[PDB]
This record gives C-alpha cells, structure tokens and sequence, in this order.
C-alpha cells in the first residue's frame, strides 16, 4: 500500500496474509469463513511454498491473536490466464479453523444483483495490505488501510494499457499517488454498506504502483459470487 | 500486480 | 438416462464468461445434469500441497 | 429499493410491489423485517 494509512486495532479483521517457504508475506487474502480465505490465482504463482496467517498487524512482533493455518485445499480457478490477468481468482481451504479474535473476521460476501447495483456504485471502497509502500520499495511492517475510489469503467479502460475485462474493475485516484503494491495482491477490497463490510474486489493488478493517471485493478467479486459460494462446499 | 507494457 | 436427466436444452451459464436435463439443472462440459452452482465445477483446478 | 434501499438494512429485493429486505449468513431478518441482527460474537463484515 503506496499512502494511505496503518490499519487500527480492530478496523481490517478479514486481512490475511500468505507467507512463503522462507516465512515471508508475498501476497494477502480476505477471509470469508472459518475455512475460507479468497486470493488471486496468481498468488499461486510466487510461492514454492505457503501457509496462511490471519491476526498480523506488526510482521515484526507477535502480539496475541495471531495464528498460522495450513492450506489443505487450493480451489483455482481454470480459466485464468498470466496473460491478460482475467478470472485471477481462487479460494483456499484450510486444514483447521480459524478462531476469530480482535482482528480476525470475516467479510461478508454479497448478493449479486443487490451488489451490482449498490455496492458497485458506491463512492469509495478499502484495499488492504501488507504491501510494498513504494514501488521500488520494501514491503511493509504494518498492515496499511486506504480509501480508494471507485472509478467508471470507462475511465479505466481509456488510462490502460492492457484490456479490462468484465471481470475487473479499476479504483484509486488519479493524482494522488495512493494505490496498491506489490505484496498486497490477493488481498480485499471491501465496501461498506450502512457499516457492514463487504468484499467487493481482489487486488489483482497495476502498471507500476501510484502512477499518475493508473489505477489498481481488481478482480470483480460479484462476477463470481455462484463460484465462490461452490468452492466453499 | 506490476504490469507493466 | 442420467442422473439429474428425464426423457424428452440448457448449457451451463459460467460466471464471469460471456434424455433432456430436468426442470432442474444445466448441461456442464460433459451434459451431465448438474446445478447451476455445480457448473462452476467445471471452472476448477483442485491442488494440494502447493503451489508453484 | 431504489430509494432508500428501501430502508433495508443489508439485502434489498422487489416482490411484485412490495419491496423485501434480507441479510448475510450469521444475521438474522429483524422482525421490523428491514434491520439485520447478528446472531453469534463475530458476525462477518462488522470491524472488532
Ligand atoms: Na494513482
């Protein structure tokens, strides 16, 4: 996360993080479930191999409430593509359940139509993570929050190189240099609807991280709500 | 994340 | 027939893409009868311990 | 639904005229049948 700010006690419970064979977070996830963590395919990628651990604020200091989860199951999904980043979704199942906790929580996952019409259309959303702070930086100690809004179709289309899909959808800013980074992939975009969080996004994808005119890409969580709810049976 | 063309 | 069919239609709507099948279900990449959520089976790579 | 989403608390659905409100799992329809209770300590989307 390039901006914004450190996540309170409390205020991104549904924030995992996915750590590779040398322990370090290469990539987030929303929990959904006791069982349930929602990443990128991608993130499948990056790693030899990986755990998922929920709770972190301080990477660099235990602090009570943090636990470690072993994936049992990787749900992927088929039809993903490196090439263009479409359907960059996947569910992991793990082996035991998560014990909510300060900081540990699910987001809850929305009906389509309803989320279609008003959760998309909301001004702003949250994206989450324990990202790079820069893009040539060096991921974060923190878990870091930031506001970012949503930002018409077409205007993300126009300011992107690469093809948008149905699949995608673009938030951020387009001067402010506040975006998401590399590390905080997989990890949620979630909005809020009378003070209830929904996930709403993946984050996926951007060309470099803050640029001017760029946004952050976003896997479309309501695109796939009948999938989601199959990977988690 | 970074894409770039 | 088939499990989920009845004699004599509907494939599969995938999301995030674009003996006849009971009042039910859908045809999945194999017509076999199969709920809309089931479908999206078709849309799954399972995998284990993981990952590159 | 369209107005105030129609009062409703999470969810909001249209039945021939007659707009119907409706919530995530681990809440429960109010009997007001608009506001959304939790049924359990940690109920998904609520910051802790
Ligand atoms: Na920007």
């Amino acid at each position: 996360i390039v901006g914004g700010q450190e996540c309170k006690d409390g205020e991104c419970p549904w924030q995992a993080l996915l750590i590779n064979e040398e322990n370090e977070g290469f990539c987030g996830g929303t929990i959904l479930s006791e069982f349930y963590i929602l990443t990128a395919a991608h993130c499948l990628y990056q790693a030899k191999r990986f755990k998922v651990r929920v709770g972190d604020r301080n990477t660099e200091q235990e602090e009570g409430g943090e636990a470690v989860h072993e994936v049992e199951v990787v749900i992927k999904h088929n039809r993903f593509t490196k090439e263009t980043y479409d359907f960059d979704i996947a569910v992991l199942r793990l082996k035991t359940p998560i014990t909510f906790r300060m900081n540990v929580a699910p987001a809850c996952l929305p009906e389509r139509d309803w989320a279609e019409s008003t959760l998309m259309t909301q001004k702003t959303g949250i994206v989450s993570g324990f990202g790079r702070t820069h893009e040539k930086g060096r991921q974060s100690t923190r878990l870091k929050m930031l506001e970012v809004p949503y930002v018409d179709r077409n205007s993300c289309k126009l300011s992107s190189s690469f093809i948008i899909t149905q699949n995608m959808f673009c938030a951020g800013y387009d001067t402010k240099q506040e975006d998401a980074c590399q590390g905080d992939s997989g990890g949620p975009h979630v909005t809020r609807f009378k003070d209830t969080y929904f996930v709403t996004g993946i984050v996926s994808w951007g060309e470099g991280c803050a640029r001017k005119g760029k946004y952050g890409i976003y896997t479309k969580v309501t695109a796939f709500l009948k999938w989601i709810d199959r990977s988690m049976k | 994340x970074i894409r770039l063309p | 027939c088939g499990e989920n069919e009845k004699y004599d239609d509907k494939k599969c709507k995938y999301d995030g893409v674009e003996c006849v099948c009971e009042e039910g279900f859908y045809r999945n990449k194999d017509d076999k009868c199969v709920s809309a959520e089931d479908c999206e089976l078709d849309n799954m790579d399972f995998i284990y311990p993981g990952t590159r | 639904c369209s107005l105030d989403n129609g009062d409703c608390d999470q969810f909001c659905h249209e039945e021939q005229n007659s707009v119907v409100c409706s919530c995530a799992r681990g809440y429960t329809l109010a009997d007001n049948g608009k506001a959304c209770i939790p049924t359990g300590p940690y109920p998904c989307g609520k910051q802790t």
